[PDB]
């Protein structure tokens, strides 16, 4: 025909003219271009299309025209139904020697043209995302010491960023699926260091850290990209005793990090950037995630004691910006209270601003709690939420913010609204602020709340009285003790 | 100035473990139960607030099944219906304990919510299945102008310094990385 089925090439390829079978190839792609659904009624043809097609791939491809090959592999791997067809050990070796990042089947190589590059690892991550023998075989034969090479190897090289990107993108599917592969990165290659050296060169830290905000467009991909990698590795593997000789990348990957959050991204990206910069902070170790409350200072915004604190505003506007979403809370807003947890629990001097941005003199209007909007309004209404996980961390971040003590906790939020973080791990009558946090006694208010029975010990402001017109007729709960047994 | 930690619960059913975790303010241990009077419950408190059974969300197929009568979280829900509405408690609050997260998390993943009852129509998650049941929990009651509820799905995780538990938020952003990222 003229947009022809694979039906009409099955018949074609047997007829194996050069120049005919790859006009034929070279009109099927065109038209089936960048479609991410296909049609049912002539799925068998494409099952011994793919059959066709990987007996010329484990026979050997062509010397030249063999793009022609990989972009119709490419554009057939993304069907469904094609992937036991493809997840083979000489397919995949053959995938692999073409992309040039096997560690056998390899001489010292020639120097590549990156069109079979691009088309070769867009290949490699279309099988890895279905086809989970194909992961399990790719974790098998090896794939990531020439990839964590490639990455680590180009501070000196001049690589299209596209091809970085999908190789990176190949890294993650895999560190994302296999625990060998991740526990491989992880410990015996510390492909931490070289990751971070990759982010380096896609950040491009310098003196004048960020007056000029925009960062571009396929740098924040590759970035965005490099802390999802990042963050894969070390989830699982975070050790809470450390060396010199481990935790110094590990500050010197924080050091680096302080400089993401302060800068924004392009177009609409901004948001995402740091709701993953975010999670890459949270399983940091402990001892050393106090560079945030330790950078340079300087006139830009102002300081609290001795230095500056610009980063925890920044982090609590981006908590603002991403409370009010309340459809997946759980993976947005628990690492933000965590880091924010974790910065305020160890030294004391970034708890003071943060005091003064979550909790201000309160005025105690005829408002209750949980019913304004504004942080605390939105925040223990957020402590009661369905998710164990959210709660967990928003009730430690105001368990910290309060200095840790049975009062002046339920006097801003409620025993109503936090009487299960108390119940968790609270009620001891052990009496621990920790010592060294700030024991002011002047926490009078600004309007000066009333007495101990006028406010509510478990809610908020005054209401009213109990009116209570009830005379005799006691005694009338009587049913549970029977039926609990 | 801990006012009313007015417990009970189903015993030893998930309230063995409420009363072993319950050990300017200080606060007393009293009144688990015992079977006193009137005489010494005149004034139960002044009206404030009683920290509500547990509710193990185990019992809702481990039917207390003497006939196969009534599950025992229906059971639930009627002295809920009890404990609530009665006029002697006007003006109060009332802080619910959904309580023994795990073993319901485990059992979505087996027999449905059929058990509760035929008008139950979520998707089997454990988010939507929650949902349900603190909907019907919260709307037992009517009027909520007096009584404001906070109801508390807590885990009962051992929260010891071993952070191994505090992997399903990991997990959730994985697997949020693994569907937010696709084919192209």
């Amino acid at each position: 025909g003229e947009f022809m089925e694979p039906r009409a090439v099955a018949d074609a390829l047997e007829t194996g003219e050069e120049d005919a079978v790859t006009e034929a190839l070279r009109s099927f792609n065109r038209e089936h271009s960048q479609s991410f659904t296909f049609d049912d009624a002539q799925q068998e043809d494409r099952k011994r299309l793919a059959k066709l097609l990987v007996s010329v791939l484990e026979q050997g491809l062509s010397p030249k025209h063999r793009v022609t090959w990989l972009q119709t592999i490419r554009i057939l791997s993304r069907d469904r139904s094609c992937l036991d067809s493809f997840a083979s050990r000489q397919s995949l070796h053959a995938l692999a020697c073409y992309a040039d990042i096997a560690i056998s089947e390899e001489p010292i190589p020639q120097p590549p043209d990156m069109d079979v590059l691009l088309e070769s690892l867009k290949c490699l991550c279309n099988l890895v995302l279905s086809s989970p023998t194909a992961q399990m075989l790719a974790a098998e034969a090896r794939l990531v010491v020439r990839l964590a090479e490639r990455v680590g190897l180009y501070r000196k090289r001049s690589y299209p960023h596209e091809v970085q990107f999908f190789d990176l993108r190949l890294l993650f599917l895999l560190t994302a699926l296999r625990t060998d592969v991740r526990q491989q990165l992880f410990q015996e290659l510390h492909g931490v260091r070289l990751l971070t050296d990759a982010l380096e060169l896609t950040l491009g830290v310098a003196p004048k850290e960020n007056p000029l905000v925009i960062l571009p467009a396929q740098e924040t991909e590759r970035a965005m990209e490099i802390l999802k990698v990042l963050f894969n590795i070390t989830f699982d593997s975070v050790k809470r005793e450390v060396d010199e000789e481990d935790a110094a990348l590990y500050r010197y990957l924080g050091t680096l990090l302080r400089h993401c959050v302060m800068a924004d991204a392009a177009g609409d990206r901004t948001e995402e950037f740091h709701g993953h910069t975010v999670n890459l902070l949270g399983n940091l170790p402990l001892k050393c995630l106090d560079v945030l409350l330790a950078l340079e200072l300087h006139e830009g915004s102002l300081e609290f004691m001795g230095v500056n604190m610009d980063v925890i505003n920044a982090l609590l506007a981006f908590l603002e910006k991403r409370l009010h979403q309340t459809h997946r809370l759980k993976e947005c807003v628990a690492p933000v209270l965590s880091v924010l947890t974790e910065c305020a629990r160890m030294h004391r001097p970034a708890r003071k601003f943060l005091k003064a941005q979550v909790l201000p003199p309160l005025r105690d209007v005829r408002t209750r709690p949980e019913v304004g909007d504004l942080l605390r309004n939105k925040l223990v209404r957020l402590m009661t939420h369905l998710d164990t996980d959210v709660k967990r961390v928003a009730a430690e971040f105001l368990f910290v913010l309060c200095s840790e003590s049975v009062p002046r906790f339920i006097k801003y939020t409620g025993y109503g609204n936090a009487a299960g973080l108390l119940a968790a791990r609270g009620l001891m009558a052990g009496g621990r602020p920790e010592g060294q946090y700030s024991e002011d006694e002047d926490t009078d208010t600004e309007e000066y709340r009333e007495a101990k029975a006028s406010i509510n010990p478990v809610t908020g402001r005054v209401e009213e009285k109990p009116p209570n017109p009830m005379e005799g007729m006691t005694e009338e709960q009587k049913e549970h003790e029977a039926m609990k047994l | 100035r801990e006012v009313k930690l007015l417990l009970l619960g189903a015993g030893e059913s998930g309230k063995s473990t409420i009363v072993k975790q319950m050990k300017d303010l200080h606060f007393k241990m009293f009144d688990v139960g015992g079977r006193s009077e009137r005489k010494k419950w005149i004034h139960c408190f002044e009206g404030v607030t009683a920290i509500i059974f547990c509710v193990a969300l185990s019992d809702y197929d481990l039917v207390l099944a003497e006939d196969e009568e009534m599950n025992r979280m229906h059971e639930s829900m009627k002295l809920f219906d009890s404990i609530c509405n009665n006029k002697w408690f006007t003006d109060t609050s009332i802080i619910l304990f959904l309580n023994k997260k795990d073993l319901f998390e485990e059992k979505i993943k087996k027999s449905p919510l059929t058990i509760c009852y035929p008008e139950y129509a979520g998707s089997n998650t454990y988010e939507e299945a929650a949902a349900y049941i603190q909907c019907q929990f919260e709307d037992l009651n009517k009027r909520k102008d007096t009584k404001e509820i906070y109801t508390h799905f807590t885990c009962a995780t051992d929260t010891k310094n071993v952070q191994f538990v505090f992997d399903a938020v990991t997990d959730v952003i994985i697997k949020n990385n693994l569907k937010d990222c696709g084919l192209f």
